[PDB]
């Protein structure tokens, strides 16, 4: 009635098999009122479902709904390369309409190594106050990831927590990246500045580092 | 048939107020209520209020019953939204919906949304650091405030491996973004709002 | 000491058909010879009273029921009738007693592309009663399936704009409606005439 979470948050699932979103309710939306939407990336949310059981004008068949009472759940069957978004719940059981958390459909691809690069600064990002060392990480499927830093005494983070975000590709791959802020001299008059990230297979990868 | 057509993006100014768009087309305006609802980056959408335009009653939620004020033209088929006093947690996507004339509804029929920021700095022109490596090589696009920003490579000569990585929002309200591509390597910069077309060359 | 007659006619701005505002008027002199040979409305039927005569008879207390309807719905305001205003809209009893006045007000309450501002009741659920104001607004279950709540199909709103357009026929235009309820009985009467 007021809240509304979902199950599995970011369901990985490959480009053909079924899918099953559920969306629990909170006070026991009475007659079924909850209503399922598709967000795209950079698009409005289409609308789905109406009543949790019958589709809107245009729903192909792959799409159905249930749940009576408390839970909720939509069958998204032979799951097609195109209904890669994310999945918003409704209910209207109530007075104010409240929305969910919504599931990122990604595609599930076959799990890759990332490739570890350094950018030190330059005559022109030395003197200037600027210095900034960035490491990144390309061709990954697992988007999860911990880069880390070894910052002349521990893994400290400091301006290496830039956390740059990323996004999917036509090869189903994700690749982040991490910028850093430093002073005037304090680059080189620091120690190695290093760059790892615990990987599904490549907690410690150390390749291409520079020595101040 | 139905197409909710809004406007564009609004930098506003923090502690101001804001008047954005929907044009109704289609079928008829007065059988139709309409609706507005938010999308904060990353979080989930919040329904804000809803207009009767066969009424001219309107109903706000909680937490902004006494801060938004809804309009609805019965003439050109527009829905007005106005927020008094916006605070800086009010950057979000305010969509446009088209709800039934009923107590309960569903948002079937949605518009485009406004990318409306409302914590504003000064204007600043793409500063491109040369990003020198130890041939994967980028461009470091930093301290520009506003968000439309077309990094390309050489009049877009590299088109395999060009991944523009997304801008995050820095403390200092000027958020910038890379581009790197491993592959002269003229990284041309294009920023459209203000008039400043830096091409940084960057070699390894 | 005059009866205030210039909010029920003159009135800037009137009110819906489902929304006719009722006003109360006694204690007063009240004259109703200045408005028939006014020659500025178009119906005075007089029910039960007659059109004359009425300046020489003392009215216990009186109302007035205004409304804006269509030119084709103005037979229905009557004792007796049917329809879509007489049903849902505004209700006359048989024993009706006083005038009904109604003249063409196109000139201003015609707003240039639609007046959306003027609303009826399109189906309830019962008839109305005499003299009954029904502002609800909920939607009408109709069909098998109970809605809910929601409109969907089967359960419309109650509620339709007139529409009314510059450009209309003589049976399309606004017809402001004034309706006057001589209510007599044996108790000291407060609304005399001159
Ligand atoms: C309305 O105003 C006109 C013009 O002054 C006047 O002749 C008329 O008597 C008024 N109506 C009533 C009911 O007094």
């Amino acid at each position: 009635e007021i809240v509304l979470t979902q199950s599995p948050g970011t369901l990985s699932l490959s480009p053909g098999e079924r899918a099953t979103l559920s969306c629990r309710a909170s006070q026991s939306i009475n007659n079924r009122h909850l209503a399922w939407y598709q967000q795209k990336r950079g698009q409005a949310p289409r609308f789905l479902i109406y009543g949790a059981a019958s589709r809107a004008t245009g729903i192909p068949d792959r799409f159905s709904g249930s749940g009576s009472g408390t839970d909720f759940t939509l069958t998204i069957s032979r799951l097609e390369p195109e209904d890669f978004a994310v999945y918003y719940c409704q209910q209207y059981g109530s007075s104010p309409p409240t929305f969910g958390q919504g599931t990122k459909v990604e595609i599930k691809r076959t799990v890759a190594a990332p490739s570890v690069f350094i950018f030190p600064p330059s005559d022109e990002q030395l003197k200037s106050g600027t210095a900034s060392v960035v490491c990144l990480l390309n061709n990954f499927y697992p988007r999860e990831a911990k880069v880390q830093w070894k910052v002349d005494n521990a893994l400290q983070s400091g301006n290496s927590q830039e956390s740059v975000t990323e996004q999917d590709s036509k090869d189903s791959t994700y690749s982040l990246s991490s910028t850093l802020t430093l002073s005037k001299a304090d680059y080189e008059k620091h120690k190695v500045y290093a760059c790892e990230v615990t990987h599904q297979g490549l907690s410690s990868p150390v390749t291409k580092s520079f020595n101040r | 048939q139905v197409q909710l057509v809004q406007s564009g993006a609004e930098v506003k100014r923090p502690g101001s107020s804001v008047k954005v768009s929907c044009k109704a087309s289609g079928d008829t305006f007065i059988n139709y209520a309409f609706s507005w609802v938010r999308q904060a980056p990353g979080q989930g959408l919040e329904w804000m209020g809803r207009i009767i335009p066969i009424l001219d009653i309107a109903h706000y939620a909680q937490k902004f019953q006494g801060r938004l004020t809804i309009t609805a033209d019965k003439s050109t088929d527009t829905a007005y939204m106005e927020l008094t006093s916006l605070k800086s947690d009010d950057t979000a996507v305010y969509f446009c919906a088209r709800v039934f004339r009923g107590s309960q509804y569903w948002f079937d029929p949605w518009g485009q949304g406004t990318l409306v920021t409302v914590s504003s700095a000064s204007t600043k022109g793409p500063s491109v650091f040369p990003l020198a490596p130890s041939a994967a090589l980028g461009c470091l696009v930093k301290d520009y405030f506003p968000e439309p920003v077309t990094v390309s490579w050489n009049s877009g000569a590299l088109t395999s491996g060009v991944h523009t990585f997304p801008a995050v929002l820095q403390s200092s309200g000027l958020y910038s973004l890379s581009s790197v591509v491993t592959v002269t390597y003229i990284c041309n910069v294009n920023h459209k709002p203000s008039n400043t077309k830096v091409d940084k060359r960057v070699e390894p | 000491n005059l009866c205030p007659f210039g909010e029920v006619f003159n009135a800037t701005r009137f009110a819906s058909v489902y929304a006719w505002n009722r006003k109360r008027i006694s204690n007063c002199v009240a004259d109703y010879s200045v408005l028939y040979n006014s020659a500025s409305f178009s119906t005075f039927k007089c029910y039960g009273v007659s059109p004359t005569k009425l300046n020489d008879l003392c009215f216990t207390n009186v109302y007035a029921d205004s409304f804006v309807i269509r030119g084709d719905e103005v037979r229905q305001i009557a004792p007796g009738q049917t329809g879509k205003i007489a049903d849902y809209n505004y209700k006359l009893p048989d024993d009706f007693t006083g005038c009904v006045i109604a003249w063409n007000s196109n000139n201003l309450d015609s707003k240039v592309g639609g007046n959306y501002n003027y609303l009826y009741r399109l189906f309830r659920k019962s008839n109305l009663k005499p003299f009954e104001r029904d502002i609800s607004t909920e939607i009408y279950q109709a069909g098998s399936t109970p809605c809910n709540g929601v409109e969907g199909f089967n359960c419309y709103f109650p509620l339709q704009s007139y529409g009314f357009q510059p450009t209309n026929g003589v049976g399309y235009q606004p017809y402001r409606v004034v309706v006057l309820s001589f209510e007599l009985l044996h108790a000291p009467a407060t609304v005399c005439g001159p």
